[PDB]
RNA sequence: GAUGAUUCAUAAUAACUUUUCGAAUCGCAUGGCCUUGUGCUGGCGAUGGUUCAUUCAAAUUUCUGCCCUAUCAACUUUCGAUGGUAGGAUAGUGGCCUACCAUGGUUUCAACGGGUAACGGGGAAUAAGGGUUCGAUUCCGGAGAGGGAGCCUGAGAAACGGCUACCACAUCCAAGGAAGGGCAGGCUUACCCAAUCCUAAUUCAGGGAGGUAGUGACAAUAAAUAACGAUACAGGGCCCAUUCGGGUCUUGUAAUUGGAAUGAGUACAAUGUAAAUACCUUAACGAGGAACAAUUGGAGGGCAAGUCUGGUGCCAGCAGCCGCGGUAAUUCCAGCUCCAAUAGCGUAUAUU
RNA sequence: AUACAGUGAAACUGCGAACUCAUUAAAUCAGUUAUCGUUUAUUUGAUAGUCAUGGUAUAACUGUGGUAA
């Protein structure tokens, strides 16, 4: 009949409504979809102003129903014809689906829902939860909303049971070398830490494993009582009503951080100074686009004719566009009357608003521009550079100029490349302030939900997004430890993600190092390092001090290793047996495509996914020392020669199905504890920069591949470097390096034409490093024959070469003669007869292989043009002597 | 109809009444019978930093 | 060989064909021989298939017939008009169409044109089994099935089917796409193929053809709401007339009392019908306040320790649910008397 | 039922599926012919001499999937 549900559930929902905080329910069982309408109606009975919209995120198929109205009513009518249903009867679940406004979304298509806000969210499938999807949905849930997770899987239920009976115990049944849901286990453990989480069954009985089990109903709120942030909003709105006409826009601002940023922007526009720069860094959901829309409206009110806005793509910018539109409406501008919208003629922009024209008063234009384009910026009054962190850094450096700059950056964004490139852009901002004046404003107050939201706090703790690097006072007092004193340790991933608080703090430090090190990140990287069998984690520690007394150590370097080769093939076969193969090897496939080589399929190697060193420590050599220790560990020097030592498998006790029918591992392990497999090589795949290339050159890696076209986000080409371990043949590496050298000499013509000659010679030297390290001296460049010379060069061309050697001719004749000669010199088939300087060889490569103009080469070298011409004349004089 | 029953939910004062409508059921009953919390179990459970070292129950 | 009549039927001869058709089928029987081969062939029926005839239709065609009007005399070649030859087309005749060729065809006897309320007329139609001309049935004629256009399937459609393009609406969506075509109502149901008849491989199935029932005073029907007595008490009842008066004679009683009758109803059955309702028939109950409780209108009083108004005491007028106490309180002109229509009976306005 | 043999879903095959809005007086309609000037699903009556048994292609049905549909 009627069963009185537990008093914690309505208390939790009404507390969330009163405090504008979100809540999370985990419904376990088959009737979770039957219990959803009760939760939604409790939401709506608590709050009438609450948003009605429901979001349904599912992986593959809907849980027991369909979303098509005609299909549903046809099935109902056929059931009426059979007679199994009364003519007017509805399951409350069916009425819920029929009446309520539900947006159905796949897990893969979580990008579409980013702008929208939803009253309720329903994650149907737990086992496929990814951090990116989780963050994307929970950001859409408004304050007071409910995030429901449906647990309908028996395996997940048994994992939950075993885990709550024993936190130490884990349920991994019938699991070979494969994916292990360590992230899901950490999720389930963190649900007990969450204060606004209830775990209930299909009969709405509260399971006491939740964090909210000691919840109490709040006292009823007073209408006179208001939150202090809203009180400061009232004060700022009173000041706005005193002001005019920007006061309406300030009232339109939803947070005091928005109001302060808006007032700083308005002060900048009132100054109207070209040397002034305002840099706004915001969290996600903090209305940075709202602040910039008020900025554009305020500039229009001041009477700004030229508004240039740039972004990597206008799909980052439509939000700014409607925010600008409602700022225009608040000022008094109306569509088709005083402003007109010209959308994108380009189909790739999906009819995005590219041109905004304003007719009243003087002509005003708000136009979207390409970030790489900067020559049109000569007549720029105000420019908003949105997602300048996502914009590549040299593009930003070129983009800086004498015009009003409003920079937009996303600190602590869900995409970690946003916050890492935000840190690098903060460094570039500190460079920029050193000339043009700069003022920095930050936003951390959410508009959708209350500040200090428990769900947001739990999500940030779980995904390690808000991890920030902090200098170590103990390490500062003890001084920088010596790299030879430092040592390498393997991190056991199970106890790393066992959610013990010490391991949580350690993981926070490693994630802080990871993000602060590399400028490219994603939340799925955490699930990747947790749940991939091939991946291993290494940490470089300072030497252990007795004064620490068992305190948590602070990492110096972080190494991520992915095992790619023949050892991964047995796991790939298991993945093919169990459906999908989730991208095992990258370097073997790339080498197989670039080079037809059957032996590389047999060879097994390790790829360094990321090296991470602390930015505060500069030129410590910790990364190079870590690479040397890793190479020694894979060679076997740290490994004990005696095999009499026990393997000592520190895997956590895995509960079986028969065990259900019927002490933590060490966080850090010495290198001698585990013996690595027989690995043949090390590889790295990274965006080509001068510092990183120098670092890997000092680590003695040899390049075998450079990607033809650079990545759009980074702007740097992908380079692959290999290093053969000792005791393994390097003939294949030497052949690969030689063919890559020839390919690079050819490819300097097209898409490498923008490289500097110094970096080009650096690449050539790194390629020649393999030939230098090769023990066999049989292979050598063949000397250029006289018949070959007469074939590749005309005799009267040689006469012209001698004439310009005697300086009779000009440059414009010898320009034909240059490029083939440079190819000969950098192929070194001409021999060791003529040795050129480094600067002279840079000039020769720049003219010949890169097809660069001498004015540009002189500008790059910071040398006089006549001096460069004389140096080239000396080069070709040596050439003419050699011929 | 807020005073009346709509669907299964019925609200009287602050209380909500909702109609109801093997091994897994047994382990759910075990979960209901369990009163200890996983955070307090984490408080009991200690962690070893290294292979041979002092196990710490809580962070310093 | 037919026929009033043929180049028709039929029979040939030489050919021709994207050229056909001349049973590779099905269930009931296990037939009669002797050759016992397990050979020969054995009967009733299904569904095919050729051509001709028949039937069912249909298309053209023939003559005979329908209003008013010259305040409508020329019409046709102004989608060729009238013919001829040949062709195309069609199921087929044909200006049906196309070349070429002649030139015609219709008529003041009204060709031709206009109006026709042409919801019209037709003995079309059964009647009017004694309404004065009236009922009932049948044909209306055409077109469409969001709107133009092209196409298709079939013995039969330029299909209430489908398809394409175009035009206009409009619906769902995850925004990528997908599908759709109104009628009744105001100022719509249920039961059924039992009858009647039709359609299928067919007796059997199906038919919102068709039948039956329900809500729906209205215009208007045949009743009932009592019929016989008995006793007691009283001396007056009625008619006419301006009054004066006159005429007349078993009448009056809210008096008592007796048994008999039965309709409305309540309700058993059978009949009835595919089933049921209804009808017909029908046991058992069914009146004294016959409370098993008839209305509608008209005429006239009378009453107070009551109220109002006008006065040449005690009057006159208007009137009076109201008095002085009292609402379980009071049994009072006993519920004041009389008249008329009666399941009907008044008012207002118009009109003979 | 040692080919099937009773009753038979699905499927193949065969047959049937021929209300609204506008008003014309040789037009329509009514009769009356003609078809030696035509077409036939059906019904009915006729009608055919000129290998102990050929080859496939699929539905229903299995299964693997795509889609919001």
């Amino acid at each position: 009949a009627k069963k009185a549900i537990d008093s914690r559930i309505p208390s939790l929902i009404r507390n969330g409504v009163q405090t504008k905080q979100r809540s999370i329910f985990v419904i376990v069982g088959d009737r979770a979809r039957n219990q959803l309408p009760n939760l939604h109606y409790l939401m709506m009975s608590a709050d009438l102003k609450m948003n009605k919209s429901v979001l349904w995120a599912y992986k593959k198929k809907l849980l027991g129903f369909t979303s098509h109205r005609k299909k549903r009513e046809n099935k109902i009518k056929k059931e009426i014809k059979r007679g199994t249903r009364e003519v007017n009867e509805m399951d409350p679940f069916e009425s819920f689906i029929s009446n309520q406004n539900i947006r159905y979304v796949y897990y893969k298509e979580s990008e579409k829902i980013l702008g929208n806000t939803y009253g309720m969210c329903i994650l149907q499938d737990f086992e496929a939860l990814t951090p990116n999807l989780l963050a994307r949905t929970i950001e859409t849930v408004e304050g007071g909303g409910i995030v429901v997770i449906l647990l309908k899987s028996m395996s997940s239920l048994k994992q939950l049971y075993t885990m709550t009976m024993d936190v130490h115990a884990r349920y991994r049944t019938e699991a070979h070398g494969d994916v292990v849901a360590r992230f899901n286990e950490r999720f389930i453990l963190s649900l007990g830490s969450n204060p606004n989480c209830l775990v209930v069954d299909d009969e709405l009985n509260v399971l006491p494993l939740s964090g909210a089990k000691n919840v109490k109903p709040l006292p009823p709120k007073e209408d006179d009582e208001l939150p202090p942030k809203q009180l400061e909003l009232q004060e700022l709105k009173e000041s706005l009503e005193d002001v005019q006409p920007a006061g309406s826009l300030v009232s339109l601002s939803k947070t005091v951080n928005q109001a302060h940023a808006i007032l700083s922007f308005i002060d900048a526009i009132s100054e109207k100074t070209l040397n002034f720069t305002v840099a706004l860094t915001a969290g996600r959901g903090r209305g940075k686009s709202a602040a910039l829309g008020i900025s554009i409206a305020a500039a229009v009110s001041h009477g700004y004719s030229n508004i240039f806005v740039t972004s990597p793509s206008p799909e980052n910018l439509k939000t700014l566009f409607e925010f600008i539109f409602k700022g225009f409406d608040a000022l008094g501008y109306q569509e088709h009357i005083d402003y007109d919208i010209i959308q994108s003629t380009n189909p790739d922009f999906n009819k995005a608003i590219v041109r905004v024209d304003i007719k009243r008063d003087h002509r005003q234009t708000i136009q979207y521009i390409v970030p790489q384009d900067h020559q049109v910026l000569g007549q720029a009054e105000l420019v908003v550079i949105d997602e300048a962190a996502a914009i590549p850094l040299p593009i930003v450096k070129n983009l800086l100029g004498p015009y009003l700059v409003f920079m937009a950056s996303t600190i602590n964004g869900y995409e970690g490349t946003g916050r890492s490139l935000s840190l690098k852009l903060i460094q570039q901002l500190r460079n920029q302030n050193n000339s043009r004046q700069l003022r920095e404003i930050s936003l951390d107050e959410p508009i959708r939900y209350a500040p200090g939201d428990p769900i947001e706090k739990w999500l940030n703790k779980l995904l390690c997004l808000d991890v920030t690097l902090i200098k170590n006072p103990r390490f500062a007092t003890r001084g920088t430890p010596h790299p030879s004193q430092c040592n390498l340790f393997v991190v056991n991933r199970d106890t790393l993600f066992s959610y013990h608080p010490v391991s949580e703090n350690f993981l926070e430090k490693m994630m802080a190092l990871y993000v602060s090190s590399h400028y490219k990140n994603s939340p799925n990287d955490l699930q990747l390092m947790s749940d991939a069998p091939a991946h291993k984690l290494f940490v470089l520690l300072p030497p252990i001090d007795p004064k620490d007394g068992g305190r948590i150590p602070d990492p110096l370097c972080v190494i991520q290793i992915a095992l790619e080769g023949e050892i991964s093939k047995e796991s790939v076969r298991n993945s093919l047996s169990r459906g999908q193969r989730a991208g095992g090897d990258l370097i073997p496939w790339l080498i197989s495509q670039q080079f037809q080589d059957e032996e590389f399929a047999s060879l097994s190697g390790a790829r360094i996914v990321r090296i991470a060193t602390n930015p505060e420590y500069a030129s410590m050599g910790y990364g190079s020392r870590a690479i040397e220790l890793l190479r020694d560990y894979f060679e076997g020097k740290f490994t004990d020669m005696s095999e009499d030592v026990r393997p000592k498998d520190y895997s956590i006790k895995r509960v079986s199905d028969k065990e259900l029918a019927k002490t933590l591992p060490p966080l850090l392990l010495k290198l001698s504890e585990q013996p690595p497999h027989y690995l043949h090589y090390l590889g790295v795949s990274y965006g080509l920069t001068q510092s990183l290339h120098k670092f890997w050159k000092n680590n003695s890696f040899v390049p075998v591949y450079l990607r033809q076209t650079a990545n759009d986000l980074t702007g740097e080409h992908t380079c692959v470097m290999l290093n053969v371990l000792e005791g393994r043949e390097s003939n294949w590496l030497v052949e690969f390096a030689k063919d890559f050298r020839k390919r690079f000499l050819s490819l300097l013509s097209y898409d490498f034409h923008k490289f500097t000659a110094v970096q080009a010679l650096s690449v050539i030297e790194s390629s020649k490093k393999a030939q230098d390290l090769s023990d066999d001296e049989k292979h050598d460049n063949k000397e250029l024959t006289r018949t070959h010379l007469d074939d590749i060069f005309s005799p009267f061309d040689l006469k012209r070469l001698d004439s310009y050697s005697n300086n009779l001719l000009d440059y414009h004749v010898i320009g034909d003669m240059i490029p083939m000669l440079a190819l000969l010199y950098f192929g070194d088939k001409m021999g060791d007869s003529v040795k050129l300087s480094s600067v002279q060889s840079a000039i020769l490569l720049a003219i010949g292989l890169q097809r660069k103009n001498i004015d540009t080469i002189a500008k790059e070298l910071n040398l006089p043009s006549n001096q460069t011409i004389a140096m080239f004349a000396k080069i070709m004089r040596k050439m003419s002597q050699y011929f | 109809a807020p005073m009346s029953d709509v669907g299964g939910v019925l609200m009287d004062k602050d209380a909500v009444y909702i109609d109801i409508g093997g091994e897994g059921e047994k382990l759910m009953t075990g979960l209901q019978s369990v009163e200890q919390s996983i955070a307090e179990k984490f408080d009991g459970v200690g962690l070893q930093l290294f292979s041979n070292g002092t196990e710490l129950h809580e962070v310093a």
